[PDB]
């Protein structure tokens, strides 16, 4: 949760209010992408 | 950065006495050098090109001479025609600095 | 807060000496303030231009001064330029945003608007919030400048040129620069919030001036210095709330303790269903 | 055949723009070097600014920004504006072409008085 | 009759401890990257102890600290600036004991200041600045003690982002033997978000009394140099910070800083990369292509 | 400091002669006198420029006017563009029959290398190199 | 290590000397993006 992943807040409420949808959500979904590959990884470690 | 006075600032003579005029830059210019006559009220005309070749126009008693740094001109007979500013500068390195300028009117 | 001091000025400096309206304590309501278009040039990239009432900041500056234009649209991260590099600098992650008016035929003066000033070259970039006030001389040529003008050299204090002649996309701009600081400090000016009290064993919703959580506001028992603001436990969760108006410390715990599942028997058996809120102490009843 | 004129300017007021025209005939306004010159009633000269070939507008540093230059190859024309006029550049403007270092600037064009007095 | 003393100089065991952000913990053990004091540091110790006056100016690009172990309270302030005179404003920061005083305007300061007062004034007039603060008024432990050293003060200038953050730490302390010893952490006092870098510093070194007419005792206080290093933060039941330790100290340190333990037991362990620095970087060209 | 160790397929290296202080103002995009008419820098141009003095060689105490620059051209330099055309252009309606006069150009005139010339504008040896990466 | 993985080029060292530092330090994070995606599945393979 700590880790960005080169965002500009980790706040979930810091990153809609300021930025635009067209723009906000995407970076949402991409940051959302980085938990998911750190997800992934950690079920894939912790499975083997 | 280079700014080019001239070394006379005002001279005035009467008619048919020589004239001696010295343009000096602040470092060494070359082919960069041309003697005008503008005259009060008429447009500026380009009479003396390098400084050493006569134009169509120009009477014969006109002179130049220099290489380098420093050029001279020699006005043996000063005439009522010459009553002008001559003006000698660094079209080279903007800005264009402005000259002191050889005001020369006759008596 | 003082609205029309800031943006509405009767006279703005220069780049050299730029002027610095600070807010704070005071009570901000941006967004009337914002719907009036009175600006020509407002630019935001990375940051709220709109939303300072809902989550806002400590701090609030605005460094007014008279700048190009077409440098004005170059503030932007990742861009530079001679005022980006000697004059007016910004950090790496700058949290603000820029505002340009042009005022051409006012900023001028009769006998030459020498009251703008500026740097013409520097040999190295600017640290955050320096203003460049050292008398060292930019070396271009071999030769010493000798602290003057010379050979390849040229004082670094210039005179803007403003005059009203300029054309639109090179006229002088009046510009205020947008600045504060964020996750640094808790703020104290946001919008017109109206708040409420708290309730205890109820799991709520709690946003304490941008700290957002969801769980139960309980009974704090532990001793805590006097300056903190919040506390955490070994969870790296937010475990105490100090609220800002009655100060009194409360713990945090998460609600929801689990989720849902479904207990059924085979549908040519039978169709009553059975239901399991997994891990949780029930509530709906 | 040759012939250079200019038009624009008279006595608006203050803080009004204008727009100088140089019709060239005769040359080619692309490839060569030109410049604009104003100068006072009664004084010496004053270089303005310089434009290249191929589209780069320099000037003085006082006159960082005065112009807005386009072109027009109709008739081979230059359009110069400036916005908000100054009141002290009350004087004759000149767009002058120069041949540089084969003989410079012989003939001038012709000039036009332009007042932004108060 | 300027005599500067020779700079007698001291190690700091394990002073400059404090608390790096003001949202606080409980039972952690946290590490941070923070402009800190290196464990067995080095401090300039200056003294005023029996012609024999100290000026010690110090830079202040990184920050430093200042430590006084007195009970008479002769220093008071600090000057800020670059040549303290009309080019520069310089900043004046003085507490008599019951507030304190901020003022950055063209103060004609002397060509040797000093706190002299009498009637028992560094400036005759100021004017020409945009800046002055007062402070609000606090309890200092004004009560006197006898005998030995028995107060130590603790003060840290920091630099976020040219917002210059002052740290306090008053307490009551037994000297020894002149060596510090000690354990505590400091509590942000202050802050001054003005953002105009300042270059170096002069303390201040009063003259007391109850040219010729101006007395004083003696004085002495150190002075800290902090670094960009990193500490981890043991916390408490009652989350105060009972032990902070260096990540670039010795490799014990080190190896306590990877694993986020102060009990560290038998093995071997990995704490970073060894490697030979770039000596030189090898041009070729073909001999004479 | 990476230009020693970084691939390019072809260096263009422009050997040429001029006056010392025109050697600053050969810059990527910059503009000037030589940019329209003898030699025009590209507007990606990722290289180096070097110039040297050669006032002890290349001056003639009579004058040493055996280097030229060329005045006119047809048309606009475009990025790395040579034309060397020797016929004369024509200004006019007057034929210019291999001779010069007015609108009758051969677009060559002599540089005037001297000793006599300052540093900064002594005969400097300048090369231009020219890097090119696909 | 030779292997682009969609990057401009595997040569780390170009970029840092290509783009301003403040986004090309960004354009070195994808090369990073890349190279960590290349050891997670290299360990994950490694592992099993």
């Amino acid at each position: 949760l700590s880790s960005n992943f080169g965002a500009i807040s980790s706040v979930l409420n810091d990153i809609l209010s300021r930025l635009d949808p067209p723009e906000a959500e995407v970076q949402i979904d991409r940051l959302i992408t980085g938990r998911l590959q750190s997800l992934q990884t950690y079920v894939t470690q912790q499975l083997i | 950065d280079i700014v080019m006075t001239q070394s006379p600032s005002s001279l005035s003579a009467s008619v048919g006495d020589r004239v001696t005029i010295t343009c000096q830059a602040s470092q060494d210019i070359n082919n960069y050098l041309n003697w005008y006559q503008q005259k009060p009220g008429k447009a500026p005309k380009l009479l003396i090109y390098d400084a050493s070749n006569l134009e169509t126009g120009v009477p014969s008693r006109f002179s130049g001479s220099g290489s380098g740094t420093d050029f001279t001109f020699t006005i043996s007979s000063l005439q009522p025609e010459d009553i002008a500013t001559y003006y000698c500068q660094q079209f080279d390195n903007l800005p264009w600095t402005f000259g002191q300028g050889t005001k020369v009117e006759i008596r | 807060c003082p609205f029309g001091e800031v943006f509405n000025a009767t006279r703005f400096a220069s780049v050299y000496a730029w002027n610095r309206k600070r807010i704070s304590n005071c009570v901000a309501d941006y967004s009337v303030l914002y719907n009036s278009a009175s600006f020509s040039t407002f630019k935001c990239y990375g940051v709220s231009p709109t939303k300072l009432n809902d989550l806002c900041f400590t701090n609030v500056y605005a460094d007014s001064f008279v700048i190009r234009g077409d440098e004005v649209r170059q503030i932007a991260p990742g861009q530079t330029g001679k005022i980006a590099d000697y004059n007016y600098k910004l950090p790496d992650d700058f949290t603000g945003c820029v505002i340009a008016w042009n005022s051409n035929n006012l900023d001028s003066k009769v006998g030459g608007n020498y009251n703008y000033r500026y740097r013409l070259f520097r040999k190295s970039n600017l640290k955050p919030f320096e203003r460049d006030i050292s008398t060292e001389i930019y070396q271009a040529g071999s030769k010493p400048c000798n602290g003057v003008e010379g050979f390849n050299c040229y004082f670094p204090l210039q005179s803007y040129g403003f005059q009203p002649t300029n054309g639109v996309g090179y006229q002088p701009y009046r510009v205020v620069v947008l600045s504060f600081e964020l996750l640094h400090a808790p703020a104290t000016v946001c919008g017109p919030k109206k708040s409420t009290n708290l309730v205890k064993n109820k799991c709520v919703n709690f946003n304490f001036n941008g700290l957002t959580g969801t769980g139960v506001l309980t009974e704090s028992n532990k001793k805590f210095l006097p300056f903190q603001q919040f506390g955490r436990d070994i969870a790296d969760t937010t475990d105490a709330v100090r609220d800002p108006q009655t100060l009194e410390i409360l713990d945090i715990t998460p609600c929801s303790f689990g989720g849902v599942s479904v207990i059924t028997p085979g549908t040519n058996t039978s169709n009553q269903v059975a239901v399991l809120y997994q891990g949780v102490n029930c509530t709906e009843v | 055949e040759v012939q250079l004129l200019e038009s624009g300017g008279g006595l608006v007021q203050p803080g009004g723009s204008l727009r100088l025209s140089c019709a060239a005939s005769g040359v080619t306004v692309t490839s060569n070097y030109m410049s604009w010159v104003r100068q006072a009633p009664g004084k010496g000269l004053e270089w303005v600014s310089v434009i290249y070939s191929g589209g780069s507008t320099y000037y003085a540093d006082s006159v960082k920004g005065r112009f807005t230059i386009s072109r027009h190859n109709s008739k081979n024309t230059l359009y110069l504006q400036m916005n908000s006029l100054r009141a002290e550049d009350t004087a004759v403007y000149y767009c002058a072409r120069d041949l540089r270092e084969a003989g410079g600037m012989d003939v001038w064009g012709q000039g036009t008085t332009v007042t932004v007095s108060s | 009759t300027r005599t500067q003393l020779p700079p007698a100089y001291t190690n700091s065991f394990t002073r400059g401890v404090y608390y790096p952000d003001k949202v606080f913990r409980s039972s952690v053990l946290h590490s941070t990257q923070d402009l800190f004091l290196p464990f067995f540091s080095n401090v300039t110790w200056f003294h005023a102890i029996h012609k024999r006056f100290d000026n010690p100016v110090l830079p202040f690009n990184d920050g430093v600290y200042f430590a006084s172990t007195e009970k008479s309270n002769i220093i008071r302030g600090w000057i800020f600036g670059t040549t303290l005179d009309s080019k520069t404003q310089s900043l004046l920061i003085v507490n008599n004991a019951t507030n304190v005083v901020i003022k950055v305007c063209e103060f004609q300061f002397c060509n040797d200041p000093f706190l002299d007062v009498y009637y028992h004034g560094v400036y005759s007039s100021a004017n020409n600045c945009t800046f002055e603060y007062v402070s609000q008024p606090f309890l200092m432990d004004l009560e006197g003690k006898q005998g030995n050293f028995k107060n130590l003060r603790e003060f840290v200038f920091k630099n976020i982002d040219g917002y210059f953050k002052i740290y306090s730490k008053h307490t009551p302390i037994n000297l020894v033997r002149d060596l510090p010893q000690g354990f505590s952490a400091l509590e942000p006092l202050v802050d001054l978000p003005i953002g105009i870098n300042i270059t170096r510093f002069q303390t201040l070194l009063a003259l007391h009394r109850s040219s010729s007419g101006w007395t004083a005792g003696a004085a002495a206080y150190y002075v800290g140099y902090l670094q960009p290093r990193t500490f981890l933060l043991k916390y408490n039941e009652n989350g105060t910070i009972t032990d902070a330790v260096d990540c670039a100290l010795d490799p014990l340190s080190e190896t306590k800083c990877t694993l986020k333990s102060f009990t560290v037991e038998k093995g071997i362990y990995q704490t970073s990369n060894f490697r030979v620095q770039p000596t030189e970087s090898i041009v070729r060209f073909p001999n004479i292509l």
